[PDB]
């Protein structure tokens, strides 16, 4: 219920990091 | 007592219906709750915190007819393969919680099933029970998956023995109606009732219905001394398999991925459709 | 794929079948700006219930709808077969979770007036679902012939004899015979099983094929 | 491609907004903008929804059926739970019956019921948002009271 | 010289009632199928049953149970029904009905306060079954005991509340 | 660091998720 | 029986749900349509 | 999370977790830009 | 009415769901003069699904599909239910008339060059409904359980035993355990009761569909 | 307005019979003429038949499965008979199963092994009568012998 | 005989294979018909025709080894309830029909299986049983519908008596192989064959070995004469309601009576339709 | 007056009937 | 930029490949749930079960058969195996597999013969189980009957045919 | 089986008497 | 019929019974003409 | 089992069905289409 808030924000940062760097690298070589 | 139920009921402390034989002899009804976790882990030594609130302040009338403190007791069914773990497996801190609350299987290979008591409940409000979920990986009787923890908790002194006869920590009836109109105490607190009606009260309880009147049938004479009571709490915990969870979460980061890719996919078609229009 | 592109081998089947009408009838429809995320609700709906029809599927080959042998079949299934408590739990809680989503799916359709005309009949056929879907899980909450099932099933079945007329009648009626017991499960299982999946697939294809003629509702 | 206008130069889609009907015309295009990309994420996150509950919380398989012994809390599902609580608290049997049926067929009546006014958004419906509410907060209050003793079911413990 | 509609209308509930004649025909066979068979005996051919379904029988009794118990056993239209041992003898002339009359759950024997308590609402039967308490409407069915055994029908009057056997 | 804790978690961020995925996809809410 | 996560489920759907609902009406109620 | 009773608990993270995902979305959706 | 002729209510229907576009969707086709009575017989196919989907129906309330009760299930539904003896005899009798008519509707088709070019599919999907049908008979023949039909389907369940590798596992499939047992009798009702209703269905819904869009074929 | 003839000066209409379809487009009205009036007639008759069949011939029970007693005389319904004979006088079980699957797969080649001409009169089309006439006989024969000793199966008697 | 099978199997002539006792010792195997009408009404009395066909001409041998005519026998296992019918009941025509033929219950209680035999064949080729149908209406135990009816028939005499030894009335083999060299009539038609291996031949077959010849192991010394043979057939009888068939015509004549109406209804619309065309 | 008869007749007679009324109706075969 | 066909194909599959990842993972479950569970007892384990299901006492099933009896029960997966009274135990080494090899059938003993006789087609075996009549391809399985009863996989070269047991 | 024609041919000669007595009766009440 | 074994009797029943159909729906077409 | 009345329909309506098929292919052979 504690370290479980910490493992919500790091689980969201790692998938809204990944989510910006898949459309911006996606965007970049013209995929999407 | 526990053991009185051990006696009574020699098999199991629960009836087909749920109800907990303790409530045979334990007339009155109060709260007791259980803190068991909701998943745990095999081979893993987990508390399950018993909790039987009563007013510390509130005494009642003990067995010879003083008042008194009060003592809990409780029996907890833990699922098949539930153990109190043994004091090797409890950690430093666990064991020092627990402190020297002496437990029982309550039968031979119903270790699950577990009763304490009688405790002095003036600091034994919450009793600690380490148990020791099992481990499936070895027991082959034993699955993973959620089971039913049933608890019964008692705090005052029994209204019945095991005989069937009375205690003093309840309110008494009059047989019939009758004009007994007589009172005398027998050399104690204890005072007796003597058409024909014979009716005997022990020191414990306090007298309401006053003498040479009218009693009709099965009224209360005396006042109700119980201030404890027994309560159940059918509850509920989970053997769960790590390899679930971790599949689980592996499943779920392949979906949330899945999704991304759903979205970026949709954003590209847009891109598609925004220059098509712009024919 | 995207919807048709470069298809060139379904020349075949748009020369036989003209599966290109109903391509452009599907890419003919349009999604309003007032459509907001509570419309996926409905949807999300019979979402549980595709899942409902797979793993209650699943666990057609293995339970025994007999009072001698459901709950041991029941357990079994969590017991013995694999992955056949995944299969068990996920079907009670998608049950739960359709009836949640259905709750959801009304108070969007009140909550933005896709009741109002012309839309009556699509409320009136979308009450007969939740009434089929109500009566689904009922049935369905005792298959398992546990103590809260069975018990559950002797409460709401011996309740109708309170009409005075054709009380008893409809509760032999429901009940498969006087007590509950072995006709009753038979009856809840072909209920369960056969009957209320054809009137929910029935009710379903009415309610789509509603929504579809008319559309969605006007915005807000 | 990100958004069409409603033609209301068109007479049939006009015709079509005249009587409700016709909103399926304007807008982000329903394929393959919605059903392909925006649906499987719908179903996706519900399927691994439900499947994360039935492995984080398992279906119990429970204790066989004794036709002597019934339990000492007995409940229908959750859904059921205010129904059930009218059985309980109507001495009525009845009258119990007819207010459990009374939702359904009560419900069928809404569109009919309501047709008064065209208007769609709550805040142009004040009675109609009044009854809901109360009706929620009074299913609600129900089902809640269906988890407590027959005595302190209609104050919650106050 | 065309039917008109009065005609037409004449003429399609012709053929149309024949129809549904014969589609009534054919329909009485499924719904007097779908309607479960008498087959429960009589309200006077319901013996005692068991748990497992057997037949307890009298002389069983004896050194079977104490004395002044009262035990469950199946009875009259299915419903458990408890048998009384009267402490001398083994069985009474009635068995108590066990099902509880405000919403339908087996009611446990108290002895120890002499009553029948139900547990899911706490309606209180006394020790022959009139209501004492709780919500029930009514009191618990008799069950008129017949080889001292079979769980007749009772249909004299109530030695309990003075009326008609609301059961029948 | 816990499992029934990651489990846990893992599902409620798969709701979060959901949602935000379906309200970035459409553009709005 | 009583099944606390699932209420717990169930209760913090519906009165979100319902305020989210209200919130939308709000928004297009206090702004125009497209045509 | 590996609590004991998740009725109250599991309400208001059902209510924080469904406003939370309403507000990531809009997050993501003012930090993807517009074009690059 | 023969298809709308002079109604009033019927606005109400016309105005929300315009039943009109229906009525003159089935009102704008025709026969044509090289119909024969064979015609009838694909048709009469469906009737006999329908009275086997009605029948079979019936009996899913009195039939308990475990070896210890499905032939005391059978003769309960033959002797003591009402009318059980004609819903089981109409079950039987409608399994061999729709096989029966099935075939017949299959020498019309050939006969009849109702399969060729732009039928193809159309045969296909029969093709298709004839192994679902087929399926039917076998997994309904040994639900009595008595000793002809336990015989029949432990003959039949053990044929793949002769593929040479993936033969045992086959086996297994289509008995559910080692053996014709329990396993068998259960996965064989679910397959008679759900699984092939369902299929025949969605093979159904198909050929009509196509039927439907390609019309029917045209004259000798 | 008993039979429509076809109007040969619509485009739709010709391009659909040069495709073969738009044989619903004249002839008697499809509804209420057949769909309503014809179509239940065969309904009636159908179901009148089997109910009479069933009364007439009620199905029977039967004896009890004993998995330890083989009858002497143990077959499928009518319709496998031919596949099972093919599974009892083919000595190679592989082959007997090639045999009972090549029907299904065997029959859906028909539209496409018959794609070579468009002639859908049997009298144009000789080869495809001859096969079919002795898949009839083949199969009827195969069926027959089912209900024969494995001896007898093949020749029936032989006169 | 049919009380070999009576003492030999007492509890049923057929086993759970559905195979008569008969068989295991009459070996051979022929044909044998049972003509049972497919429908019978109940309490109604009808006639079972059991042939037994083999040809007239065809002489067996017999026990002492003389060759003489066949005797006939069968076992007609019928459905519950079905019963040979008393003389009382039976008509005239059928009394004639049925001679002289003894039938009797196989077991008490259970008169469905009637045993007969051993009849001459000359003249009862063609048994005809008395069969009376039971009515479901008296007893309530016997229901309508279709049951099986069994039958086994033999001609010759059986191979094997109740003390498993063979009688004379099959071919005899050798216990192994070797050279036996040694025929002899036995003072009457049989032999006694002694390398010196011992085997006896009974007078009723004819050695087909010739002597002083190394015969395999296992081979028939003799020929067969079996003439006659058992053969069984199961068909099946339709006891049935004559409600069923009254409440069926009816119905079926409501059904063409309909279709009459929707044949005279569509050309009510075509006239109408016409009408319409030539406006 | 065989009742058995009777049954089969009026079966053996609806089919017959059918296939008149099926080509009665439609006018030809 | 517009992107192309390559690209949106490309990303086409990369959306769906993990939708068909999700999938299968998904399906492995399904799959591997309509399998049936691996519970066929044990292949060399089984003891000997009669029609009624129990096991079958060697007390009782010696002095309860004649000399050189073969009654079948029920052995490896089910399977009716005979075990054989060779007239002075009430055991032997082997377990005759009464499942015949042609199709299917029980194949019944006939001592009057000395030999199994197939009844669906009349494949004959002799008192062994080696093939001498009849179309039955190959010869009956065996078993290890053993006891002081358990019946176990045979594995030994065959003693009847010559040859490594076919069924294995 | 000889009865048996006599019954079919009488029923024949029934419903197909009928039949034309309803077809002739409507045509003549201009029901038809 | 009341005979068993309508095997061969029923194929002949059933050939007699389809040609008779088509006869007497033919004989009704021609006796119904005005 | 054999049932020889079931049998004995489907020997009579396949032959007959067959020939019916035939000759109303024949007879639309010798003569001319709708259109
Ligand atoms: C008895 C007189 C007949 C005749 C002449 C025909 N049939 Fe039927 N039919 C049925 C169904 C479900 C269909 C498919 C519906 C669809 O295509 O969507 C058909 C189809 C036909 C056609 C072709 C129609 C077309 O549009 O191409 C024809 C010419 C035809 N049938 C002739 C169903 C039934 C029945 C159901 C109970 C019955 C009875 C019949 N048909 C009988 C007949
Ligand atoms: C072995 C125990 C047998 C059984 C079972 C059945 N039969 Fe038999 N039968 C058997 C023998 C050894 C003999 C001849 C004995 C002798 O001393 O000759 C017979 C003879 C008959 C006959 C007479 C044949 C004749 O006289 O030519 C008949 C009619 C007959 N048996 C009938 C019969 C029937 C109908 C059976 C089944 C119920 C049956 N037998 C069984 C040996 C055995
Ligand atoms: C299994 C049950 C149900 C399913 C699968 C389902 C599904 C759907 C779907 C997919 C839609 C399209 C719009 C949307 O998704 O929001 C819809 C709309 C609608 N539903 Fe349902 N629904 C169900 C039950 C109900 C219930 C219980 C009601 C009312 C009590 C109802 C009434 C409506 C109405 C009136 C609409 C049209 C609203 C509009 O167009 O704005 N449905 N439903
Ligand atoms: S199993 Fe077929 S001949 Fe023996």
């Amino acid at each position: 219920m504690a370290a479980g808030v910490g493992i919500f924000i790091g689980y969201i940062a790692v998938f809204t990091g990944v989510t910006l760097g898949l459309l911006y690298g996606l965007r970049f070589v013209k995929l999407i | 007592y526990p053991f009185w139920a051990q006696e009574t009921a020699p098999l199991t402390p629960r009836e087909a219906t749920g109800r907990i034989v303790c409530a045979n002899c334990h007339l009155a009804q109060k709260a007791a709750e259980v803190e068991i976790p909701q998943a745990v882990l095999p081979d893993t030594v987990f508390e399950a915190v018993v909790k039987i609130p009563y007013d510390l302040d509130s005494q009642q009338v003990l067995g010879d007819g003083s008042k008194g403190g009060l003592n809990v007791g409780a029996v907890l069914m833990l699922p098949e393969g539930f153990k109190i773990a043994p004091p090797d497996r409890l950690s430093e801190g666990l064991k020092e919680k627990v402190g020297g609350t002496y437990f029982q299987p309550y039968r031979e290979d119903m270790e699950n099933v577990v009763i304490v008591g009688p405790l002095p409940g003036e600091q034994y409000q919450e009793i600690v029970f380490p148990v020791l979920s099992p481990d499936p990986a070895k027991d082959k009787s034993i699955n993973y998956g959620k089971f039913a923890v049933h608890l019964g908790a008692n705090r005052g002194r029994g209204q019945i023995y095991p005989t069937g006869l009375l205690s003093n920590n309840n309110a008494f009836k009059a047989p019939n109606a009758g004009t007994i109109s007589e009172v005398n105490a027998l050399e104690a607190g204890g005072y007796q009732l003597i058409g024909t009606e014979t009716v005997d009260i022990p020191a414990g309880p306090e007298l309401i219905v006053s003498a040479g009147q009218t009693v009709e049938a099965g009224e209360f004479l005396t006042n109700n001394p119980n201030v404890g009571g027994f309560g159940q709490k059918d509850t509920e915990v989970v053997l769960q398999n790590p390899t679930r969870i971790k599949f689980l979460v592996l499943f779920l980061a392949g979906i949330m991925l899945s999704q991304i890719l759903l979205v970026l996919k949709k954003k590209q078609i847009e891109k598609v459709q925004a220059a098509e229009l712009n024919f | 794929s995207k919807e048709v592109t470069e298809s060139k081998v379904f020349q075949w089947f748009n020369d036989r079948l003209e599966v290109q009408a109903i391509s452009d009838d599907i890419a003919s429809k349009y999604v309003p700006p007032h459509v907001n995320i509570f419309y996926c609700l409905g949807g999300l709906t019979l979402t549980c219930f595709l899942i409902q029809f797979a793993t209650g599927f699943a666990m057609t080959f293995y339970y025994k709808p007999t009072v001698t042998e459901a709950f041991a079949s029941v357990q079994y299934i969590m017991n013995e077969v694999n992955f056949g408590w995944l299969i068990r739990s996920i079907h009670r809680w998608s049950a739960s979770m359709m009836v949640l989503m259905m709750i959801l799916h009304v108070f969007r359709v009140y909550l933005t007036g896709g009741f109002k005309k012309p839309r009556e009949l699509t409320w009136v056929v979308g009450v007969m679902l939740a009434v089929t879907t109500v009566t689904f899980g009922v049935t369905g909450y005792s298959l398992p012939w546990d103590q809260v099932g069975y018990w559950a099933v002797k409460i709401v079945s011996g309740v109708p004899a309170a009409i005075p007329v054709v009380g008893d009648q409809l509760v032999t009626l429901m009940r498969g015979s006087e007590s509950v017991g072995q006709a009753t499960l038979t009856r809840f299982y072909s209920l369960h099983t056969f009957v209320l999946p054809w009137a929910i697939a029935v009710l379903l294809l009415l309610h789509f094929l509603m929504i579809r003629k008319q559309g969605i509702s006007g915005p807000l | 491609s990100i958004i069409k206008k409603p033609d209301l130069s068109d007479p049939d889609l006009r015709a079509k907004l005249a009587k409700g009907m016709g909103h399926n015309y304007y807008g982000e295009p329903a394929w393959p903008n919605d059903i392909l990309y925006m649906f499987p994420i719908c179903i996706l996150g519900a399927l691994g929804l439900i499947a994360g509950l039935a492995i984080l919380d398992p279906a119990m398989i429970g204790e066989p059926a004794d036709p002597f012994a019934t339990p000492l809390e007995i409940l229908p599902e959750w859904y059921l739970y205010p129904t059930f609580q009218i059985l309980r608290i109507l001495p009525n049997k009845l009258l119990g019956i007819a207010g459990m049926a009374a939702i359904p067929l009560g419900l069928m009546l809404v569109p009919f019921i309501e047709s008064v006014n065209k208007f769609q958004n709550p805040f142009r419906r004040p009675i109609a948002m009044t009854v809901f509410l109360f009706g929620t907060a009074a299913a609600l209050w129900l089902g809640a009271g269906a988890t407590f003793p027959i005595d302190k079911s209609l104050t919650l413990g106050l | 010289d065309v039917p008109d509609l009065g005609r037409r209308q004449f003429m399609n509930l012709l053929t149309f009632g024949t129809i549904t004649g014969v589609a009534a025909g054919a329909l009485y066979p499924a719904v007097k199928y779908l309607i479960p068979p008498s087959s429960g005996g009589s309200g006077g051919g319901v013996t005692a049953k068991d748990a497992l379904g057997n037949d307890v029988k009298v002389t069983e009794f004896l050194a079977s149970h104490n004395a002044g118990d009262r035990v469950l056993a199946q009875g009259l239209k299915g419903d458990p029904t408890y048998i009384v041992v009267q402490g001398d003898d083994t069985i009474a002339n009635y068995g108590i009905n066990a099902v509880c009359t405000h919403l339908g759950c087996v009611v446990p024997w108290n002895a120890s306060e002499n009553k029948f308590m139900c547990p899911c609402h706490g309606s209180q039967y006394n020790a022959e079954g009139k209501v004492v308490r709780g919500p029930a409407p009514l009191s618990l069915a008799l069950a008129h005991a017949t080889v001292t055994l079979v769980l007749s029908t009772w249909t004299e009057t109530d030695f309990r509340t003075d009326e008609d056997p609301w059961w029948a | 660091m816990d499992i029934l804790t990651l489990g846990w978690v893992s599902v409620l961020v798969l709701f979060t998720w959901s949602i935000s995925m379906v309200v970035w996809g459409r553009n709005g809410f | 029986m009583i099944e606390p996560l699932l209420l717990g489920i169930v209760l913090g759907l519906i009165p979100v749900t319902l305020a989210g609902l209200f919130v939308a009406a709000y928004l297009q109620y206090k702004r125009g349509n497209q045509f | 999370m590996t609590a004991e009773s998740m009725l109250a608990n599991g309400a208001f993270i059902m209510i924080g977790l469904t406003l939370l995902g309403l507000a990531w979305g809009f997050v993501i959706i003012k930090l993807q830009g517009s074009e690059e």
